[PDB]
RNA sequence: CUCGCUUCGG
């Protein structure tokens, strides 16, 4: 029910325990991202009856 | 080509082809929404 | 619709303190002492939790399912 | 020794709202109309027959409306929820069926259930499916439990029939004319005829004017015509005061100048002064005296009845009217129209009753005409009505009248417009307040004076603050929180009690008794019920009987001592309000009664029956003495106010501490809050509307009025509480502007969602060819859909979840051009939009006409920015002038940085102390975890919140020590910090921003189009041209009005002076004198129009030198 | 993060990149970073009694 | 066909509420205004 | 598209 943009905004506000000093600023563009300057989090929840 | 829809109360996957009167099996309800797309969508946290 | 993750003014994480707050209301606690026990000192987070309406379950009652 | 106070007295208000109040007006009126009134109308028109072929008839037996159903299924009905009617763009109606008996071939044939029409069904009415349902059942039906209901659904749109306000009928009105002459008027209206008859004093003598008379005639002649012939009796009826005879003498002299002395002579005079109604077909012996007598008996003063050509009562009525005119001709006691004791409210029920009566009469007339055309000529195959009873007549009439909103009743000569309006779904408060609106009989069409004013009669009945700010200020009004509209009564027991109470019959005495100082006339709905002495006993007995229950509690009795008239009102539409009865300085309501009410022993009806609370009409409350509070009760007090804050309406109930503000601020807040952004209902996700505004994280207000609790506004909030600090910052908040915090907006403050609708139809035409949607046109180069068709699914309809850009197709619609192979031309539904939008859902339905209805719900997520309008629940509408970073914001010792910085300068001019008190109360409440109340004429006092603040360690006045965010140094002055309930308005800069290139032009005059929706350009009005002229800028004026708008080059013949084409003059058949000339296109259109009007403009050209 | 009902599903991936709170408030590390001057209340004359 | 370069790549592309049939190769505006 | 009607905004 939560809209996609609202869900993304909520996910952005969640703090991440990763140490920022170990990464670098992502370059302008480069939406793919590399190992140095990004992290990936998978969220997969399927609700079903008990 | 299987075109799939979801009725408003059964919420069951119904495959209907072109020029079919809009209905649903195991119901008679006639509001037939379309399923969400499979293409990836990118959103900005801003 | 749903409890905001962050407090609007200060920015303290308030999203994770919602359901537990309800537990304190499911218990005998008043509003003020429950907010004190949750650790909301400045009044902005107290306004965040106190004035929030949980519309998500009422909307989910109208969800397809 | 202060008088004891019943603290729980306010608890009477919710109990009342359990049975009446906000929305129950329309619902009760519609239930009465569909359960009682329709049967009365059918009984009035039960038998229809034709003059040709007697012994043939069609008789109606019983009528039913049934439950709402849909005719989609082939000759089969199916129960339908209102939300389904909303989605399918169909009407939410129920089948009007009737059982009849008629004669086919002189053999009686009866039908027990024969459909004839469809009634659009008001939501939450008796027949509506939503009534008597639980919130879980509401969820199963996809309807919000908090929806007010009371509105019709026609063709998918929600229409509300506004409550009409009009002057009461059959009442004497003494008024001044344009020339200052004090005349009289009465609009005698019965169930059949409305006629306004006037009395004038134009030459010191009284004439009676009516539309059926060629010329106004002296009143004495009319008196002689109506049976009374002696002049002395007429003078006795007028009055025995000396000045009355002095004033009425000239009329007697004028009568005596003519030789009119008998009833026959006056009847002959009137018949001479009679005008034939356009050669009325059929002549009953050169009628004249009979015409005059019929006009006197029927047409003139219709509401006054003549038993059998006995004009005694009508004589008394006109004598009373003459006496009132004479008395008002001295002391200028001219009655005012704006007094709401003379006003009546028509709900949806009465309007629908009139419409159904007209439609049923038309249906019966059509049936009779068909019978006349068919029966006497056809065959031994006997004509029967069932083969001719068209069922679309009533249904189409109802649907068109409700949808378009224009009502044309030829039987009543009533042409009304704007009866129904589209229900506004901007917010819950918007719909709730629109549900209780009242429209005026006069329109903002002109600058009137008086109705627009706030009359004191609106007390307790209508909201004083709630009125639309603009051209319709004062002409659209809102009902108060605790009010009731009366219905019609039987009028029988009132007459019986009045006769038994000593009221002498008027026919038994001469008119001289009317002039006695102690004799009081008693009326009843404009009819003289009689005369009485010692009217105090009669009034007290009538009120006591009404309290006892033998008389209906809505029957009103009032006394006018100046005119010495006791008025008894029993007609419907009058405004009433409950009041606590006070007997000898002690209220009938005690603490024990309120305790029983709280415990559930008794309800409001029990209070009504036990003579504790009684309804007061405006006319009746004119004679009563009402005390606002217990301490105000004195010896001469007859009633007690239940709750003062019920004076305000529904929208004005949102204002915290409204009594601390200036009234224009309250009016602005009512208007603003009608437009507040917020949640609509629990089914706002399944609902698909043309435009919907939602708030991401709505919050209930910290300072809530009891009206908010009563209407359950906190369940559907329409705003957010922001930590407002009142200070001047950066000079970006000069005039009503406010500064927003960038971090707050980044954390979801003010985040809003805009839902728009895009609907398409695929209809099958008369020829067996239909609209079809192609699949996406794949690009052969890349084997992928082209950029325009990027979002389309395999079926040619855009799939939910993707984002749409400008000039992209949502539905790949292609339609035939024939109506031999079909030829399809493309008319795809493109998305016109400045910004990207996301498709949330796509709904596909099929109507009975095989028309495929497709609706896409596009969603946009908008963040507050520069230009977004913000309100503060106190009429302090503002624009976000600057968005500063969080670190630049000032901070307190605790580290709190404000979300909104509002300029202090807005306070002194507007004196909105209520905002300051609300801020203080909200700060105290959030500190101690409470919800303070800003109830009108009450609420939490300043002292208590100050004590709470000092107890919590903050300053007792909200002002806090603050360090500047920029310089890092403390501010010299303490800053006023606190949570304020700010609400975002629908007015956004993104929607309002407009820019115009060359763009399109209009065909008639080649100038840019009008509106933003049509990509129109801005307009240089007449005053802009005047300002440019005043500047003297000739070249810029020429460039703006000629070069940049409608420049054109025409060919003018220098010989004939007319317009040629392509360097050739057809008139002169030559091309030597044709010269090109620059000109505005509108001027060329004007010249051609003038030529068509035979006003030939001939242009004599010359060289520019 | 969100609330679901049976049948509903949330499947997504999140790319996290380094950023400063000036660009967006979601990057701010501190809930509240503030300072106040140390008070020093002084008594001009000796106060005794109630 | 485009009157300038002779191509047949005539695309109907509306640019900010201005209907416009334009060559897709050289950008020559063939027709404009409705 | 034209036209009218309403509701807004100011
Ligand atoms: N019908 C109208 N004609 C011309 N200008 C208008 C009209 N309605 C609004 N405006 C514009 O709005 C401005 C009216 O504001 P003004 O009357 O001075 O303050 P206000 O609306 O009384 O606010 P307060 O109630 O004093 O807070 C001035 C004018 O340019
Ligand atoms: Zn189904
Ligand atoms: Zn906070
Ligand atoms: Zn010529």
């Amino acid at each position: 029910i939560v809209q996609d943009e609202i869900l993304a905004h909520r996910l952005g506000l969640i703090p991440i325990h990763a140490d920022p000093r170990l990464f670098e600023y992502r370059n302008q563009g480069d939406e793919e991202g590399t190992e140095i300057d990004t992290l990936q989090f998978r969220l997969q929840v399927r609700c079903t009856r008990n | 080509q299987p075109m799939i829809y979801i009725c408003g109360e059964c919420h069951t996957e119904n495959e209907i082809k072109s020029r079919d009167p809009i209905r649903c099996r195991e119901c008679g309800y006639r509001i037939m929404y379309k399923k969400r797309t499979k293409r990836l969508v990118v959103f900005d946290a801003r | 619709m749903i409890i905001p993750v962050r407090c609007f003014t200060c920015g303290k994480i308030v999203g994770n303190k919602w359901e537990a707050y309800l537990g304190l209301l499911q218990a005998e606690y008043t509003e003020g002492d429950a907010l004190d026990a949750l650790g909301l000192k400045r009044y902005c987070c107290r306004r965040m939790l106190l004035a929030h309406v949980d519309l998500i379950e009422k909307l989910l009652n109208y969800a397809p399912l | 020794a202060p008088i004891p106070t019943v603290e729980e007295k306010w608890r009477l208000l919710p109990a009342f709202l359990k049975v009446k109040g906000l929305v129950k007006q329309h619902i009760d009126s519609f239930n009465y109309f569909i359960n009682v009134e329709i049967k009365k109308i059918m009984k009035a028109n039960e038998k229809v027959t034709s003059d040709a072929d007697p012994m043939w008839y069609l008789k109606y037996l019983n009528i039913y409306v049934g439950l709402p159903d849909v005719e989609e299924s082939f000759n089969v009905t199916r129960p339908v929820s209102p939300h389904e009617c909303r989605l399918r763009d169909m009407t939410y109606s129920a089948p009007i069926t009737v059982d009849i008996e008629y004669t086919r071939g002189s053999q009686r044939i009866i039908r027990n259930a024969l459909p004839i029409g469809r009634m659009p069904i008001m939501l939450r009415s008796s027949n509506c499916v939503l009534t008597g349902k639980t919130p879980a059942e509401f969820a199963k039906l996809n309807e919000c439990p908090l929806d007010p209901g009371g509105y019709f659904i026609v063709k998918g749109v929600e229409k509300v029939i506004l409550i009409q306000e009009q002057l009461s009928k059959n009442r004497i009105i003494v008024e001044a004319d344009r020339k200052g002459a004090v005349g009289a008027s009465v609009t005698s209206s019965t169930h059949e005829k409305k006629s306004r008859t006037n009395m004038a004093v134009k030459q010191g003598r009284f004439y009676l004017r009516h539309n059926t008379l060629s010329e106004d005639i002296p009143i004495v002649i009319i008196f002689k015509a109506m049976g009374v012939e002696s002049d002395q009796e007429i003078v006795q009826m007028i009055g025995t005061e000396e000045h009355v005879m002095a004033a009425f003498g000239p009329s007697l002299e004028e009568c005596q100048k003519a030789q009119i002395f008998t009833q026959m002579q006056a009847l002959k005079y009137i018949g001479n002064k009679v005008r034939r109604q356009r050669m009325w077909g059929g002549g009953p012996k050169k009628t004249k005296i009979e015409e005059a007598r019929e006009l006197l008996a029927s047409t003139i003063l219709t509401h006054v009845p003549v038993k059998e050509f006995n004009f005694r009562a009508k004589c008394i009525y006109t004598a009373v009217m003459v006496r009132r005119v004479i008395l008002a001709q001295g002391d200028n006691k001219v009655d005012d129209r704006d007094y709401y004791g003379n006003k009546r409210l028509e709900l949806a029920g009465q309007l629908l009753s009139l419409l159904f009566e007209d439609l049923f009469k038309k249906f019966n007339s059509e049936m009779k005409k068909i019978a006349d055309q068919v029966i006497p000529k056809q065959r031994a195959a006997q004509f029967d009505v069932v083969k001719h009873m068209r069922q679309d007549q009533i249904t189409n009439g109802m649907v068109n009248a409700i949808s378009t909103g224009n009502w044309s009743l030829k039987r009543f000569k009533m042409d009304r417009q704007g009866v129904t309006q589209v229900l506004s779904r901007l917010s819950y408060i918007s719909a709730l307040g629109m549900m209780t609106r009242i429209s005026s009989q006069f329109e903002k069409t002109r600058k009137v004076s008086g109705p627009r004013s706030l009359q004191p009669s609106q007390w307790g009945m209508l909201c004083p603050s709630d009125t639309p700010e603009g051209e319709a200020c004062g002409l659209v009004k809102n009902l108060a929180l605790m009010t009731h509209i009366t219905t019609d009564m039987e009028d029988g027991p009132i007459v019986k009690l009045a006769s038994n109470l000593g009221v002498e019959d008027v026919n038994l005495l001469c008119g001289e008794e009317l002039s006695y100082p102690n004799v009081f006339l008693v009326f009843l709905n404009g009819n003289i019920l009689g005369v009485i002495r010692d009217h105090k006993k009669l009034v007290n007995t009538f009120r006591l009987m009404r309290r006892a229950g033998y008389i209906n509690e809505f029957v009103s009795i009032s006394t006018n001592l100046t005119d010495r008239c006791v008025y008894i009102s029993s007609d419907g539409g009058r405004l009433c309000r409950p009041y606590i009865i006070v007997k000898k300085q002690k209220p009938a309501v005690t603490n024990k009664h309120m305790e029983e009410l709280a415990q559930g022993y008794r309800n409001f009806e029990d209070f009504l029956h036990e003579s504790l609370v009684e309804y007061l009409d405006v006319n009746e409350e004119n004679d009563c003495n009402i005390a606002l509070y217990e301490h105000t009760i004195n010896k001469d007090t007859t009633h007690l106010e239940i709750e003062p804050f019920t004076l305000l309406g529904v929208c004005a109930g949102l204002i915290p501490y409204p009594h601390h503000n200036q009234s224009p601020r309250n009016t602005y807040q009512c208007a603003m809050g009608k437009q507040a952004m917020g949640t609509i209902g629990y089914n706002q996700r399944n609902r698909i509307d043309t435009l919907m505004y939602l708030l991401a994280y709505p919050q209930k207000p910290m300072v809530k009025t009891k009206t908010i609790e009563l209407i359950e506004f906190e369940k559907l909030p329409a705003g957010q509480n922001a930590t407002v600090a009142v200070m001047s910052y950066s000079g970006y908040d000069i005039e009503d502007a406010l500064v927003l915090n960038k971090a707050s907006l980044d954390r979801g403050f003010g985040r809003c969602l805009v839902y728009k609708n895009a609907k398409c139809t695929l209809k099958r035409y008369t020829n067996q060819t239909f609209d079809k949607v192609m699949g996406p046109m794949l690009d052969a180069a890349t084997r992928k859909p082209i950029w325009r068709h990027e979002i389309l699914d395999a079926d040619g309809i855009c799939s939910p979840g993707e984002k749409v850009e400008n000039k992209q197709v949502l539905v790949n619609k292609s339609m035939p051009t024939v109506t031999q192979q079909p030829q399809y031309k493309d008319v795809p539904i493109t998305y016109k939009g400045a910004t990207d939008s996301y498709i949330e859902k796509v709904m596909i339905s099929s109507n009975a006409e095989d028309a495929f209805l497709i609706k896409m719900l596009l969603r946009q997520t908008r963040r507050p920015e520069i230009g977004d309008k913000f309100s503060s629940r106190h009429g302090q509408k503002g624009v976000c002038g600057l968005i500063v970073p969080q670190e630049d914001m000032p901070f307190c010792d605790s580290g709190i940085c404000p979300d909104i910085i509002m300029n202090p300068h807005g306070f002194p001019s507007r004196m909105t102390v209520g905002k300051l008190i609300e801020l203080l109360a909200g700060k105290a409440g959030v500190l101690d975890g409470r919800f303070h109340y800003g109830t009108a004429f009450g609420g939490s006092k300043v002292k208590d919140v100050c004590e709470d603040l000092v107890r919590h360690g903050y300053n007792y006045l909200g002002k806090d020590y603050v360090t500047s965010g920029i310089t890092g140094e403390p501010l010299e002055a303490y800053i006023y910090f606190g949570p304020v309930y700010y609400q975002k308005l629908k007015h956004m800069v993104l929607d309002k921003m407009h820019a115009r290139a060359r763009g399109p032009r209009a065909v008639l005059t080649r100038q840019p189009t009008e509106g933003r929706s049509r990509d129109g350009g801005l307009r240089l009005g007449e005053m802009e041209r005047d300002c440019l002229i005043g500047y003297g800028a000739s070249m810029l004026l020429l460039e703006r009005l000629m070069i940049s708008s409608d420049a054109f080059e025409v060919d003018v013949c220098g010989q004939c002076g007319l317009l040629g084409y392509s360097g050739w003059c057809h008139y002169c058949k030559s091309s030597c004198h044709v010269s090109s000339l620059r000109i505005p296109y509108a001027c060329k259109l004007l010249f051609q129009e003038l030529q068509s009007m035979n006003i030939i403009p001939r242009l004599k050209l010359s060289k520019y030198n | 993060i969100a609330q679901l009902r049976p049948g509903q599903e949330i499947d997504l991936l999140m790319h996290c990149v380094k950023g400063i709170g000036k660009d967006h408030a979601k990057f701010s590390p501190v809930a509240t970073a503030s300072y106040r001057l140390l008070p020093d209340i002084t008594l001009l004359e000796p106060v005794e009694g109630e | 066909r485009c009157p300038d370069c002779g191509s047949t790549e005539l695309v109907e592309d509306s640019h900010y509420s201005q209907s416009q049939l334009v060559c897709s190769d050289c950008g020559c505006v063939v027709t404009e205004g409705v």
